[PDB]
């Protein structure tokens, strides 16, 4: 029973945007299931994008139906979203659902049951950075990792490959005049460990295929 | 944003509250069922409410559902501070606009106390510093309500120059956090004896500092 969102976290405008999804526990034509895409712009409410079902068959909403196409592959169990001659309003978070039917005189559009975890596709005519990891010291001791300059967001920060749960807070990217971001990570942890633990952050850029691994030392 | 919802709504714990959602005559009008969607901060929506009034498994009793006219609600009894969430409503359309209509979403606020912010200020890197370049970082987290002053000071004199400061984000504990960055050359950074970042949240003011010490 899980959906994985994949593809591109940054495409220009006037360029056709290529989403997917895997699917997994289930199968893609299997009857009695739809599988649709929900977008969400940065603190903005959902918005149904379109909706295949088990057959080919596609269904889409009238706001976006000229430049929006949905596919399934059966074999591969996999969705795509294409959405062609991209604009600004078109940054959003966009999600792959699994959409449930009532069968009367058509078959009914229903409850979204299963979501999964969108991608953040920044539409824009810059080119994705990678950021310039550097660390910061402790001082019962605070310490942490600095992601700078780097675009577009997202930025998954890591804690001893996983391992360093307690005490971590990662903090909102800010947006540079540059136009780039910035973003921070810090762990809370007992000053007794600072010399006896080792203590690695490991930033992950999917944009610009990054990941930064680093060391975090006292002094 | 087809069908309406309140942009907000708010409570205190062990109360009961209601989310509406009314649309025009395709939409619920019609008799289409209406779903409800919950979604934490920064997270993927889940499914709360299905057809009208029904709980999947995995949701509490304290939560219910109820359609009636052009209207549909959410009830929510017993109020928890885990309830704080951005709520959702579904329902089929007939009308030019799609099948599948969405309402404008409502941002529930659960009632919390004041919290004062935690602020930890960390001086330029040593490796950032041998890029010619400078940056000091100012976080203050887990604090409500999400309102903030952030003031830069080189040694007693205040200077709003190179400033990068963030808006407010509440956290899985629903509490806000905010980040500000100052961006100096090396050499300011060293020719002053001390920074100082300094935030005011509710009439009383965290002010950390550091200055360059190496070690």
């Amino acid at each position: 029973l899980q959906l994985q969102e994949s593809g591109p976290g940054l495409v220009k405008p006037s360029e056709t945007l290529s989403l997917s999804c895997t699917v997994s526990g289930v199968s893609i034509s299997d009857n009695s299931y739809y599988w649709g895409w929900i977008r969400q712009p940065p603190g903005k409410g959902l918005e149904w994008i379109g909706t295949i079902s088990y057959s080919g068959n596609t269904y889409y909403n009238p706001s976006l139906k000229s430049r929006v196409s949905i596919s399934g592959d059966t074999s591969k169990h996999q969705l795509s979203l294409k959405v062609s001659s991209v604009t600004a309003a078109d940054t959003a978070v966009y999600y792959c659902a699994r959409q449930r039917i009532v069968s009367g005189f058509v078959e009914w559009l229903s409850k979204f049951d299963y979501w999964g975890q969108g991608t953040l596709v920044t539409v824009s005519s810059a080119s994705t950075k990678g950021p310039s990891v550097f660390p910061l010291a402790p001082s019962t001791a605070a310490l942490g990792c600095l992601v700078k300059d780097y675009f577009p967001e997202p930025v998954t920060v890591s804690w001893n490959s996983g391992a360093l749960t307690s005490g971590v807070h990662t903090f909102p990217a800010v947006l540079q005049s540059s136009g780039l971001y910035s973003l921070s990570s810090v762990v809370t942890v007992p000053s007794s460990s600072l010399g006896t633990q080792t203590y690695i952050c490991n930033v992950n850029h999917k944009p610009s295929n990054t990941k930064v691994d680093k060391k975090v030392e006292p002094k | 944003s087809v069908l309406t919802q309140p942009p907000s709504v708010s409570g205190a714990p062990g109360q009961r509250v209601t989310i509406s959602c009314t649309g025009s005559s395709s939409n619920i009008g019609a008799g289409f069922d209406v779903h409800w969607y919950q979604q934490l901060p920064g997270t993927a929506p889940k499914l709360l409410i299905y057809d009208n009034n029904n709980r999947p498994s995995g949701v509490p009793d304290r939560f219910s559902g109820s359609k009636s006219g052009t209207s549909a609600s959410l009830a929510i009894t017993g109020l928890q501070a885990e309830d704080e969430a951005d709520y959702y409503c579904q329902s089929y359309d007939t009308s030019l606009s799609g099948p599948v209509v969405f309402g404008g979403g409502t941002k529930l606020t659960v009632l919390q106390p004041k919290a004062a912010p935690s602020v930890t200020l960390f001086p330029p890197s040593s490796e950032e510093l041998q890029a010619n370049k400078a940056t000091l970082v100012c976080l203050i987290s887990d604090f409500y309500p999400g309102a903030v002053t952030v003031a830069w000071k080189a040694d007693s004199s205040p200077i709003k120059a190179g400033v990068e400061t963030t808006t407010p984000s509440k956290q899985s504990n629903n509490k806000y956090a905010a980040s500000s960055y100052l961006s100096l050359t090396p050499e300011q950074w060293k020719s002053h004896r001390s920074y100082s970042c300094q935030v005011t949240h509710e009439g009383s003011t965290v002010e950390k500092t550091v200055a360059p010490t190496e070690c």
